[PDB]
């Protein structure tokens, strides 16, 4: 499954300084055109969508989503200890380079693709 | 570090750059036990006369006479 | 009379006599446990010959002797001298009383 | 042909012993042997107070390091210059070459 | 009665000179510390020196200027001005009448407070 | 010292077309970098790492 | 501490490169292997010395660091390093 | 002409107390009524109602 793929993506993309987090950094990382695999999530507002969508798109590179920004805050682990574990949210993501192959990310490129 | 400073001639308006010589106690310290005092400067030692006076004898210093 | 070569001859053998000061201080602190005799160092010629004398010798030699690895690399960077130029030669001390 | 070897060593006998180990040699190659020349020794000196406060009868101390030195000024082939330097070697003795 | 003057020179032309020019004049100490260029900080208390003189006008005294350049020779540019020299613990004021050409700040100021046992 | 507003998520340096092509809605600097954007209020036109203001003759 | 991201994954890595590190203690110079400020070396090993992971021993003027065994495979987890990579 | 800008809900002109008190963050007209705020932009501080702009000595 692809929820598996990503998180080997992610953890090896963030050990490494490669994981950038937050609407504001994607936006000028979109803009200055060195990302891939921006995520998405759910629960934003529609003209916050319309502008990730819009710019995305622009940049020319593959566009993802995720079915809750939960399910993203794993990812970016911001993870934490409750005593058992919870999940600071996060709301979109991107990553700047893979920094060593993984099986994960020939499957996401091949979903893309 | 040799430290700069600028100054200004008599104009108040030209500005010329002078260095700071190293000198006094502010950078021979004790290179056992950071003291700045009682530090003994020849032979290119920077070491306190107590501090000497124990290791004297594994550098190879001896009392002949 | 009067020598040019004396500061120089001078200043070099109480630099030596130091290093071997401060890196028998740092062994003693490290291998107490281990029970740590004594220390050769012979720095005038590469490569720097190390001997220590140890009274038991299985945590230098355990886990693929990498405390040996390591007290090679710690004495590199304080001499400011390539790995490559050490070796280090542990000896059982015999007759220990 | 001339060869210049400065042999010098903080410490008395092993001097001694090592010069007369290369006398030895220079003997048993027998190219007109020497003795060595002994040299004028570097003596370098401080003067420091014994007590770690000012209390009591100020006493002080003078602690000298001797550094011996021996040359031997000496007739070879540039062969046995190359050959015999392997003696040079594993020495608390410092040794320096000179040649024209 | 004649004119204030300095080692020859009057009031007049005195508040005229240069700094440059000025150093003819002084000990030949004081000339040294010139000749050797001024402090950043020296430079900004004479700058507000050169403003204030210009700057006030009519009978109001204009404000004390406060310094630590304890060592810098009194010029004719800060003469008739208020101004508070560092003792180590307050700036002590005083104005900057002629007679006091040819000395440092540091002489007109007590470090250290007069002994009656 | 005083305390500092700010203007949340930054979006209005931008304009776009019916086509979805983008375009600055501000002017921009001759001098900094055509990247860097220029204010506006009253006679006054600004710039940021020069912090220059035109002043306009209107 | 007041490191950067890319200064504190080059401490990292390089004390998974070699198991050791030296600093000079009172020093606002550079460390010569990785171009941080003394200072700010010091203060990140500080924390893996509190968190057991590195041993420290003060000699005269140096702070010599060694990495435990129980702590290379922390730092393994950390530096997200495959689970053959071992130090020199 | 040109096209303008927008910049959303204006809330920037203001700062909030921990107590809840507000303050304006930009400072205010001594000659429009200290309603009119004033911007900044570099050596520029300005003003509406009368266009006016402030050239700083810096
Ligand atoms: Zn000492
Ligand atoms: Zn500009
Ligand atoms: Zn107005």
């Amino acid at each position: 499954t692809l929820d598996q793929a990503l998180y080997q993506v992610c953890r090896i993309s963030n050990a490494n300084n490669r994981m950038v987090k937050g609407i504001r950094q994607v936006s000028k990382k979109l803009l200055d055109s060195n990302l891939k695999l921006v995520l998405l999530s759910n629960e934003i507002d529609e003209r916050s969508a319309n502008i990730i969508i819009s710019l995305a798109k622009k940049t020319n590179i593959p566009l993802i989503k995720v079915d809750d920004s939960i399910t993203l805050g794993r990812y970016a682990g911001f993870e934490k200890r409750t005593i058992e574990i919870k999940v600071a949210k996060c709301g979109c993501a991107g990553i700047v380079d893979y920094v060593q192959p993984s099986q994960g990310q020939v499957f996401l490129m091949n979903a893309i693709k | 570090m040799n430290k700069q400073m600028i100054k200004y001639n008599a104009d108040l308006e030209t500005t010329f750059t002078v260095e700071r010589k190293d000198f006094g106690r502010t950078n021979r310290r004790c290179r056992a036990c950071f003291a700045y005092n009682g530090v003994i400067r020849k032979y290119d030692l920077m070491i306190c006369r107590r501090c000497f006076r124990e290791y004297a004898g594994d550098i190879g210093f001896k009392i002949y006479d | 009379m009067f020598n040019p070569e004396a500061s120089s001859i001078k200043n070099r053998f109480v630099e030596r006599g130091c290093y071997y000061a401060e890196i028998n201080e740092f062994l003693s602190k490290l291998l107490q446990k281990e029970g740590f005799s004594g220390l050769s160092l012979r720095l005038h010629e590469r490569p720097i010959r190390v001997v220590i004398r140890l009274e038991k010798t299985t945590e230098v030699l355990k886990d693929n002797s990498v405390l040996l690895k390591q007290i090679k690399a710690l004495i590199g960077k304080r001499l400011q001298e390539d790995v490559s130029n050490i070796d280090i030669l542990i000896e059982m001390v015999k007759n220990k009383g | 042909i001339n060869v210049e070897l400065r042999l010098l060593c903080s410490n008395k006998k092993l001097l001694s012993d090592l010069s007369n180990r290369y006398y030895n040699y220079l003997f048993q190659n027998s190219p007109t042997a020497k003795k060595p020349r002994v040299l004028q020794p570097f003596i370098c000196d401080v003067t420091t107070r014994k007590s770690p406060c000012g209390q009591g009868t100020a006493t002080w101390s003078k602690y000298k390091m001797i550094i011996h030195g021996r040359m031997f000024a000496l007739q070879m082939t540039h062969q046995m210059l190359k050959d015999s330097a392997a003696f040079l070697q594993n020495t608390d003795v410092e040794v320096r070459l000179t040649l024209k | 009665f004649k004119e204030f003057s300095y080692k020859g020179v009057n009031l007049e032309t005195l508040t005229s000179m240069s700094i440059s020019e000025f150093k003819e004049l002084l000990p030949s100490k004081l000339r040294r510390s010139i000749n050797r260029g001024f402090s950043a900080a020296e430079r900004d208390f004479i700058k507000k020196c050169i403003k204030a003189r210009s700057e006030n006008t009519g009978l109001e005294r204009p404000e004390q200027i406060n310094t630590n350049t304890r060592n810098l020779p009194i010029l004719p540019t800060m003469i008739g001005l208020q101004i508070g020299v560092y003792s180590g613990r307050d700036f002590m004021p005083m104005v900057i009448k002629e007679e006091m050409l040819g000395r440092r700040l540091r002489d007109y100021v007590e470090t250290r407070k007069l002994c009656t046992h | 010292k005083p305390k500092q507003d700010i203007k949340q998520i930054i979006l209005t340096q931008f304009s776009v077309n019916k086509d979805g092509e983008c375009k600055p809605l501000r002017n921009s600097c001759s001098t900094c970098g055509p990247s860097v954007f220029l204010g506006r209020s009253g006679n006054k036109e600004y710039c940021g790492r020069c912090y220059t203001v035109a002043i306009l003759n209107k | 501490m007041q490191l950067s991201r890319e200064d504190q994954v080059a401490i990292r890595k390089y004390l998974f490169r070699e198991s050791i590190c030296l600093v000079k203690d009172k020093d606002n110079g550079n460390h010569p292997e990785l171009n941080i400020n003394n200072k700010q070396v010091m203060k990140f090993l500080r924390s893996y010395v509190s968190r057991g992971l590195v041993e420290k021993v003060f000699v005269w003027q140096h702070a010599y660091f060694l990495l435990k065994s129980e702590g290379v495979d922390v730092l393994r987890e950390e530096l997200y390093l495959d689970e053959t990579e071992v130090p020199l």
